[PDB]
C-alpha cells in the first residue's frame, strides 16, 4: 500500500506515497543468536535508545545531481547513542531501516535508484593509490557521484560505474527501492545484518553504502521547487553491542 | 505616559540606586549611600528602602562568585511593566497573575524564590506595580 | 434537629486531637504512592539505628569530629582512671543527646526500654586489648575504679576481629518510664570505660588508638508523652 | 497496638555465641536485648509505642504560619493580608520534625488560630462587629490577590474559608498536593537542569500560596490579626527518615546554617554529673 | 471513632492506632543476614 | 475513582499502521498514546482525575458577590442593604470557570461570608451587639425590598437564612431554579422574539434576587459590612464545554469584551526560554 | 503575529534558507509556555498548580495538496539545552511527519518527567522539555503551487493525562466590579 | 563473611576484608514498576552498559582529613554510558551500588562513616546566600569537608556538623557502612532508588551524597604508607532512563 | 473515506474529499422525546420539508479574509419551509448537519476551522454597549470576521479572539471539521439540537454558530482560481415544532 | 459521608467520588470510527 507507518524507537516515520518496504534480501533484522554467537562479552542491546530513525543531512536532488552514497555504520558516528556505543564498543551488530524521504510534486520528473550495497567496496580516481577515509565516509555532507571520469588521490565517484568497478544499473540485486516522483515520495529498505563476521567494528568495518543515483536526472519545469530534498532516516533496529571499551577517537 | 523606576545594583561596587523616569524626563535619584528618594516622599524611600532590600537578597541568591549587574525597569504605563535584566540581559519577569517572578533563566527562578522568600515581597511587588506606580503616575501627572 | 449540648472540650483547637475537618480540594486526585524504600513508621526505628555518640565533650573535641573519638591509648599513665565517664540518660545528659537516640527522646518527655551502647573500635588491626565498660544504676555516685565498675553492670570487650562489642545496658528503673529531662527522681545510670587490660600495640602500630560510641535502641525501648525539643529554641522569623 | 518485645529470661553463658562482640563497621545496628549480654528476668512489658509513630509524632499540631495582617481605613496596602507560600519550614518546631524524614506522604490539617487585637493607639473608641476572616489556598500557578479587595479574593475555584472570629479555629484538611509521590524536606538537587538557580526543597513540593484577610472591608481603628497556622501531619507515610536538627534554623528558603557544636560540651570525657 | 463524616479521605483521623514498625530497614539493613549470637565478621 | 490508562509496553514498529499519522481534519482528536508514536515500557500509572472532574472542578467555592451594605442611624436608603441579582458573572473568577461550559445543571451553594467593619470616623465610641444578618433569596418576579425595613424582609415565602456574626458563614444549598431543563451561561439569543431586547445569558437562567441586611434596625455609627457571597456548584451536570475565558471580563451582563492577544507573546518563533 | 490568526500558522515555506534552523522552537509545559497556554489544554492546566500525563501535538499541514516535505518534531526531555540543531533534536523523542494525504501527523510526547506530576507555574524543578520541528526535507511545491504553506499545532491530552491541586487561574487577574 | 564478590556489569569488584553489604533501607534496588510509573515513554535499561562499577578519582585519607562527600548521580557525570543516558535523558531512575575501597595495612588507625544519606542538602558557609553547584557537586575532584566553621559565598563544609546542620555522628540513620581500618578495607552500600518523584533529572536532582567521615583520623606510625587512599567506584543497577532528548550540556 | 453521500430530505450532498463526518459530541439528532419533552401541543415533524440541506449563499474565500459566522437557526430564516415553520412556530427543536463545501484545486493552501460553536454568545466592539441583531445575525450576507480590533456599536469580530472573548484557537473543543484544501474539499459536522430548555424560539434564541475562520489564509500562486468559494448547506434533520401560532415578522 | 442528613436532594454533598468520563463526545465525534493504526482518510 502506498500510506505506511514505522514505529521504531523513539522516532516515527510516517509516509503517504511510499512503495512497498523491501526486506534485504528477504530476512528481517534480529539480534545475533547464541548459535551464531562469536563473542562471550554479553552484548548491550537498546531497544530504543540505538534502533531509532536517525535523520542525516538533507540533500538536494540537482538536475545535474550524478548521486550519492553513504557508509551507514560509520555515516551515524557521532549521531546519537547508536554512534555513542559505535564509539564505546568493539564489535556491533545492527540491522538498518533506511528511510529515504525525497518528496516532489506531481510535476516533477525522475527515479532514483535508492539501493544499499553491502560491503560496496568503492574504487579509486587513480587506480594506483588508495583514497583516504574521507573520501569514502560521509565528512559533514554525504559524497556524491561525479557524471564523468576524474582524477586525483579521492574515490572514483564516476557515476558511469557502480563505484565498485561494476554496471550502476546491475546494483538492483542488492536491496533496494527506486524513488520515482510519480509514485514514490520516499524509500524503505530494511537490510539486516549483512556481515561475513558475526560482529565487526562500526568504524574499521563499513558495513554497506546507501547508493541513492538518479538514473533519470531530476527534470522539473520553471516554477516548481527547485530545491527538491532526499533526506536519509536509518533505524539500527536490533542494534547490538559486543567488546565495550573506551571510546574511539572517531 | 509611561512611569519607568530603572532600578540598578551592583553586587561588587553606589551599590544600588534608582533612576525613575516620569516619561521621558528623569524625575527620582535614589541612592543606596543616601537611602532616601532624592528628586509622598516617605512612602516612596520605603518602597525603595524594600526594593534595595530585594535587590541585595537577591546578589546573595545567585550562586555564583563574579560580579552582577542586576537592573529593573518597574512601572506602569498609562499597565505594569516589570522587566529584570542580569549583566544587562533580560532574565526574568514578574507575573501579574501568578504574582511572581520568573523566566527560562536559572538564575531568574533563583531570584524569585528568593524574593518569595521574603515576607509579603512578591505582594509588595504587587502593590507597587499595580496599585502604586499608577498611583504616583496620575500624582505626578496633575501636580506636573 | 437532633438535640446536641456543646460538651466542654468545644470551639477549641486542641493540639493532639484527631477530629475530622473537611477538605480544602474535595475528590482531589493524589499522586499514587510508590513504594519509596525506607518507610519509616515509628520514630523509634530512627532510635534504634546505632548512631555515633559524642562521648568526648571536651572543650574545643566538641564542634568538630573529636567529639565522637573516645582515645584509648597505649600506655601505663591513668589506666585506673575511666576512658570515659557520663549518665546514661540519653535526655539530658550531653554526652547521650544530640544523637539519633538523645535528640529522639528530646522530642519526648517520658522514655523506657534499654540503650544498646555499641562500641566500635577505631586503630590498627595489630592492636589488641580489653575494655570494661560499665552501666551503673542509680543509687550511688559515679564509678571512680573498675573494682566499683565491675560491680554493677559490665560488659568486658576484647579488642579484635569484632571491635564492635555493645554494652546493651539493662532497664533497671524503679518506674516503667524515666524522664527525658533532668530529674533527679527515676534518672539512669552512669557509663564509665576502663583499661580491663593495656592495648598493647607492635612498635609499627600508632600508640593512641580511638572508640565510637555508637547509641541505639532495643525492641523493648519506647518513649510515652510528646513535647517540643528543647535543642532548637527558634529566636525569630527565619 | 503491638507492645514492645518482651525481655526474655537469661541465664549464664559461656557459649562460643557472641551477642555483644559484633560488627556495627558493616552498617547493622546490633539487635542483641538485655537478655543477650546480660543475665535478666523474665517481664512481660507493655510499653506501647503508639504515640511514637510518624503518625502520632506529626500528629501533634505545630504552628507554621505567624503573620500580622490589618484592618484599618480605606487605605488598603499589602499589610492588610498575610501573604504565605506555604512550607513547614518557616517556623522551626514543626520544619525540625518534618526534616526528620527525607520524604513524607502526608494529608496536612491546616488549622488558623486568628487572634486579633486591636492596635494600640490614641483613639480606640470604635466598635466593630465580629471580624470574619478568609484564609483561602491560591493553587501553584493560580492567581494570588494584589490587594485585600482583589478579584482573586473571589474564590471560583481555589479553596477558601469563612471563619468568624469567637468559634472553633477554622480547621480544613489539604490534601497530598505534590507533584511527586512524596513531600521532599530535603532536595539535594536544583531548580533547573542546568545545576543553577534556587537549591533546595523550595524547588520542588511548591505547595501553592495562602492568602489571609479580614472579610470585613474596613474597621473604624485599625486592629492587627495574628493568623498562626498550625500544622497537622496525618496519614503520614515518612521515608528515609533523618537525625533532628542540630544547628538552628537561620533561613526558611535553604538549610544554611551557622555552625553547632555536635552536643553540648562538658569539663572533661570522664565527667559525670552525679550528687556527691 | 473509626466511623469518616467526609467523603474525601484526606478529611479522616490521624491513624494513631497504627502502630507498625519495620527496624531491619535502617537497624538491620545488611543483605547477609547478621544473627546477633553468630559472629559478625567471618 | 478510575485512574488514568496506563501506557501500554511498546517496541519498535515498522508496520503499515500510521498512529501518528492521522487527520484532525475529520474533528476528531487523535487517540494515540506514547506507546502508539514512541517505544515506551509498561507503568501501572494511578494518576486519578478524581480533583479534575467539573464536579471538583466547580467544587471550589469562589467568591461572587462582593457589595457594601450599611447600618446606620434612621435615615434608610438603598446602601443599608445590599442588592444582586443572582448571576455567576459578577465576578469573574467562577465566571470563568462556569463560562467553560455553555449548560450546567447543578445545585448550587450559597455561603455568605459577611465581614462587619465599622466606618472610620471621627466618633467610634459605639458598643453595638453582635449585628444578625439576614439574607433572604427573592424568587424571580417575587416582591423586592424597597427599604431595610420593608414588608418584603417578612419571609412568608422568599427563602432567607438569618446569620449571627461570628458563626460559620450562612450556607444555603439553593436547588435548580431555572426554567429550563440547564443553566445557559451562554445564550446566543435575544430576550424577545422579535430579534431585539436584552442580549445573552441575562435573558435566560433569570435567577431570582438576592437582598443582604441587617437584621438590627440601627446602629449608633454607621459599620459597612461586606456580604461576599460565594458559589460552590455541586452535583454538576455540565454540558457542551467551552474553553476558558480569554479576554478579561468587563461587564456581567454581556462577554463584551477589548480584544486581547491569543496567548503571551514571545521573541520569535523559535524563541525557548532555557537555562544557558 | 499574536492578536490574530497568524499565532497559531506554522510558517513552513518551500527555500534553502534558514532550514538547518527551526521550524519553531518553544517549551513543552502548557502552564506556563506562552506558547502552550492559553489553549485547551494549556488553560485546562492554568486552572490546576500539578499536572501529568503525555500531551500529543497534532500538526496539521494547511498548504497546497501538490506541496509535499517531511517535518522532524522533536521533544526534547529536559537537563539540556533546547534543540538547536537536528542532529540534537532526532537523540531525543521525535517524529518524523511526512507531508501528504493525511497531514496531521501527531507528536505524541511522552511523560520522562522525574515526578508523578509537573508544576503548572514557572518552576525551574520537575519542567517539561521542548518542542522544536526541522525540515527532514524541504516540502518541494510546483511553480502553480505557492512556496510558502502551513502548520497548526493542537495540543490535546492522552488517556494518560491527569491534573491534581487545582487553583484559581492567573490568566483572568479581574480588576474590578464588572 | 569478610571475602565477597559483586559482578555488576562489566566491572567486578572483589574484597576480602570488607563488612557485610548494606541494602539501603532493606530494600533492592529494582526497575521502576508500572504501578509506581509516571511516564509513558518506555524507559531505555542497559543492564551492563550503565549498570557497573565507575571508579571515581582515588581519595588519600590524611591525618587531618575531615572528610568528603560526592553527589552520585551528579558525580558519575561524563563517566561512561551513565553519564552519556543522564546527558540524553531527562527523567533517570537507579539504584546505586557503592563500594568505597580504602585499603590499610595492619599498623594503620581510623575509622571512616561511608554514609549514603539521601537529599543531603548541605548547607552554606554564609547562611544567607546560597552557594554554586561548582561547591557541591565533585568538579575535577571530591569536595572535601572542613575541620573547623567556615565563611564565603561555598558550600558550609564544617565537618563539626553532618553538612545539613545537623548531627554528623547521627547520620548512621541512614544506609552506611563504617570503613575501620581494622576490620574493613571497604564499605558497600547498596541503596536503592530513593526520590520522592518516580523519576527525576540526573542534573537538576542530587539523589544522595556519599558522605566520606573519617570519625578517627588516619593515625599511622611513621614508616608505614602515609599515601591511604579512598576509592569510590559507584555501579548503578537498574538504571532506568526516561524522557530521551538532546543532550544537557553539562 | 473521503468519498461519501448524506440524503437528508429532497437534498443530496455528494463528496469525493470530505473528511469524516463529524456528530456533535457524538449523539446523533433525534425528535424530542416526550420524557425530555416540555410542551404537550403535538409538534409537528417534517422528515423532509423542513429536513433538507438548505444552500446558504457562497462566501468567497480571500487571501484576506478572516473568518465568518453564521446563526444557524436564524440564518434559515425566510429559506424553505424550515423558516416557515420558524415563523409560524413558537418552540423549535432541530438538529443541524451543516456540510460546509469549499471546493479549491490541489495547488490552494489553506484551512478553515468550520466549527460549530453552541451558544456562541459575540462580544461587542464597544464594551459598554450591545450591538444590534443586524449585526450577529446573517443579513443579506454572512457575517464576516476582522483581521484587528474594531470600534462601534456593531459586534466584536475581531477574528483574533474566538468572538466571545475567547481564544479562537480552542474553539475546536466543539464540533468541528477542518476544510483543509490540501485534504478536505468539505466539512460535516452533525450538530444535535444543543440547548437548555427542551425547545426555544428560533428567532428569539440562536442555537449556535458556525464559525469558518480560516486559520492559515488561503494562499495561491498566480493562475490559481482567484474565487474560491465556501458555500454553507445546512439540513434541520428531526425540525419537530411545537407552539404554532402566527407567522413572526421577521 | 454518604449518609444525607437532609430530605432535599440540592442539600446533598458535592459528587466528587464521581470519576466518569467519556471523551469520545469531544476527541472522537466523528461518525465513522476512526481507529488510530488506520490511516484517517482513505
Amino acid at each position: 500500500d502506498r500510506v505506511r507507518s514505522m514505529t521504531l524507537g523513539n522516532s516515527t516515520i510516517t509516509t503517504q506515497e511510499s512503495a512497498n518496504v523491501v526486506v534485504g534480501y528477504g530476512e528481517w533484522p534480529s539480534y545475533l543468536s547464541d548459535k551464531e554467537a562469536t563473542a562471550e562479552d554479553q552484548p548491550t542491546q537498546p531497544d530504543v535508545a540505538t534502533c531509532r530513525f536517525y535523520t542525516l543531512e538533507s540533500v538536494q536532488w540537482e538536475k545535474s545531481s550524478p548521486g550519492w552514497w553513504w557508509k551507514f555504520p560509520e555515516a551515524l558516528k557521532n549521531m546519537g547513542l547508536f554512534g555513542q556505543n559505535m564509539h564505546y564498543h568493539y564489535l556491533g551488530r545492527a540491522g538498518y531501516t533506511i528511510h529515504v524521504q525525497c518528496n516532489a510534486s506531481k510535476f516533477h520528473q525522475g527515479c532514483l535508484l535508492v539501493v544499499c550495497v553491502p560491503e560496496a567496496e568503492m574504487g579509486c580516481a587513480d587506480t594506483s593509490t588508495t583514497f583516504p577515509a574521507t573520501e569514502l565516509t560521509t565528512e559533514e555532507e554525504p559524497h556524491v557521484f561525479t557524471s564523468d571520469s576524474i582524477t586525483g588521490k579521492k574515490v572514483q565517484a564516476a557515476v558511469c560505474n557502480a563505484g565498485m568497478g561494476v554496471g550502476v544499473g546491475n546494483l538492483t540485486i542488492f536491496p533496494h527501492q527506486w524513488i520515482n516522483l510519480r509514485t514514490n515520495n520516499s524509500a524503505t529498505i530494511v537490510m539486516p545484518y549483512i556481515n561475513s563476521v558475526p560482529m565487526d567494528n562500526m568504524f574499521r568495518h563499513y558495513n554497506f553504502t546507501l547508493m541513492i543515483i538518479p538514473f533519470a536526472p531530476l527534470n522539473f519545469n520553471e516554477g516548481a521547487t527547485a530545491y527538491v530534498p532526499v533526506t536519509v532516516t536509518i533505524a539500527p533496529m536490533y542494534a547490538e553491542y559486543n567488546g565495550l571499551r573506551l571510546a574511539s577517537t572517531q | 505616559l509611561s512611569l519607568l523606576y530603572h532600578l540598578t545594583a551592583v553586587s561588587s561596587p553606589p551599590a544600588f540606586w534608582v533612576s525613575g523616569w516620569l516619561g521621558p524626563q528623569q524625575y527620582l535619584s535614589y541612592n543606596s549611600l543616601r537611602g532616601e528618594a532624592e528628586p509622598y516622599w516617605e512612602k516612596e524611600t520605603t518602597d525603595l528602602r524594600i526594593k534595595e532590600k530585594l535587590f541585595l537578597e537577591a546578589f546573595k541568591a545567585l550562586g555564583g562568585k563574579g560580579p552582577y549587574t542586576l537592573q529593573g525597569l518597574l512601572g506602569c504605563e498609562l499597565v505594569p511593566t516589570a522587566k529584570f535584566a542580569l549583566n544587562g540581559e533580560e532574565f526574568m519577569n514578574f507575573d501579574l497573575k501568578q504574582g511572581t517572578w520568573g523566566g527560562d533563566w536559572p538564575e531568574a527562578l533563583a531570584i524569585s524564590q528568593r524574593w518569595q522568600q521574603q515576607d509579603k515581597a512578591a505582594n509588595k511587588e504587587l502593590t507597587f506595580l499595580l496599585f502604586s506606580c499608577p498611583h504616583r503616575l496620575r500624582e505626578h501627572l496633575e501636580r506636573g | 434537629g437532633v438535640p446536641v449540648l456543646n460538651t466542654p472540650g468545644s470551639t477549641q483547637f486542641l493540639t493532639s486531637d484527631d477530629f475530622q475537618s473537611p477538605s480544602a480540594m474535595p475528590q482531589f486526585d493524589e499522586t499514587p504512592e510508590m513504594h519509596i524504600p525506607g518507610e519509616v513508621r515509628n520514630l523509634m526505628e530512627m532510635a534504634e539505628v546505632d548512631s555515633v555518640v559524642p562521648v568526648n565533650n571536651i572543650t574545643g573535641k566538641t564542634k568538630s569530629m573529636e567529639a565522637y573519638q573516645i582515645a584509648v591509648g597505649t600506655g601505663n599513665t591513668d589506666k585506673t582512671k575511666p576512658i570515659f565517664s557520663f549518665q546514661m540518660d540519653p535526655g539530658y545528659s550531653s554526652v547521650l543527646k544530640r544523637t539519633l537516640l538523645g535528640e529522639m527522646l528530646n522530642y519526648y518527655a517520658h522514655w523506657s526500654g534499654s540503650v544498646k551502647l555499641t562500641f566500635l573500635f577505631c586503630g590498627s588491626a595489630m592492636a589488641t586489648g580489653k575494655l570494661l565498660i560499665s552501666y551503673s544504676p542509680p543509687g550511688a555516685s559515679v564509678p571512680s575504679s573498675r573494682k566499683d565498675a565491675m560491680l554493677g553492670t559490665h560488659i568486658i570487650w576484647d579488642i579484635g576481629l569484632q571491635s564492635s562489642c555493645v554494652l546493651c545496658v539493662p532497664w533497671i528503673s524503679q518506674s516503667h518510664y524515666r524522664m527525658v529531662q533532668q530529674d533527679p527522681y527515676t534518672s539512669a545510670g552512669y557509663i564509665t570505660c576502663w583499661y580491663q587490660t593495656n592495648i598493647v600495640v607492635p612498635p609499627g602500630a600508632p600508640t593512641s588508638c580511638d572508640v565510637l560510641c555508637f547509641a541505639s535502641a532495643c525492641n523493648d525501648f519506647s518513649v510515652r508523652l510528646l513535647r517540643d525539643t528543647p535543642f532548637m529554641a527558634q529566636p525569630g522569623k527565619l | 497496638d503491638r507492645t514492645v518485645a518482651n525481655t526474655q529470661p537469661s541465664g549464664p553463658s559461656n557459649s562460643k555465641e557472641i551477642p555483644a562482640l559484633t560488627a556495627v563497621e558493616t552498617g547493622h545496628t546490633s539487635q542483641v536485648d538485655p537478655s543477650d549480654t546480660l543475665q535478666t528476668r523474665h517481664v512481660v512489658n507493655f510499653h506501647s509505642r503508639s504515640e511514637s509513630t510518624v503518625e502520632n509524632f506529626m500528629g501533634r499540631a505545630a504552628c507554621v504560619f505567624m503573620d500580622q495582617y490589618k484592618l484599618n481605613g480605606e487605605e488598603t496596602s499589602t499589610d492588610n493580608f498575610a501573604v504565605w507560600t506555604i512550607n513547614v519550614r518557616e517556623m522551626a518546631q514543626l520544619r525540625r520534625k518534618c526534616e526528620l524524614f527525607t520524604y513524607m506522604r502526608f494529608d496536612i490539617e491546616m488549622t488558623m488560630v486568628i487572634t486579633s487585637c486591636q492596635d494600640q493607639g490614641t483613639q480606640l473608641e470604635q466598635d466593630m462587629p465580629v471580624l470574619t476572616h478568609q484564609i483561602m489556598y491560591v493553587p501553584p500557578g493560580g492567581p494570588i490577590p494584589a490587594k485585600v479587595d482583589s478579584y482573586e479574593w473571589q474564590t471560583s475555584t481555589n479553596p477558601s474559608v469563612f471563619w468568624t472570629e469567637g468559634n472553633a479555629p477554622a480547621r480544613m484538611s489539604i490534601p497530598f498536593i505534590s507533584v511527586g509521590n512524596a513531600y521532599s524536606l530535603f532536595y539535594d538537587g536544583w531548580s533547573h537542569f542546568t545545576q543553577d538557580g534556587t537549591y533546595g526543597y523550595t524547588t520542588l513540593n511548591a505547595m501553592g500560596k495562602l492568602f489571609v484577610r479580614h472579610v470585613n472591608k474596613s474597621s473604624p481603628h485599625q486592629i492587627t490579626s495574628t493568623i498562626r497556622v498550625y500544622f497537622k501531619p496525618k496519614h503520614i507515610k515518612a521515608w528515609v527518615p533523618r537525625p533532628p536538627r542540630l544547628c538552628p534554623y537561620i533561613n526558611k528558603g535553604d538549610v544554611n546554617f551557622v555552625v553547632t557544636e555536635v552536643t553540648d560540651a562538658r569539663k572533661s570525657i570522664t565527667d559525670t554529673p552525679h550528687p556527691e | 471513632t473509626n466511623i469518616n463524616f467526609y467523603k474525601d479521605a484526606a478529611s479522616s483521623a490521624s491513624n494513631r492506632q497504627e502502630l507498625q514498625q519495620d527496624p531491619g530497614k535502617f537497624t538491620d539493613p545488611v543483605k547477609d543476614l547478621m544473627v546477633k549470637t553468630l559472629p559478625a565478621l567471618n
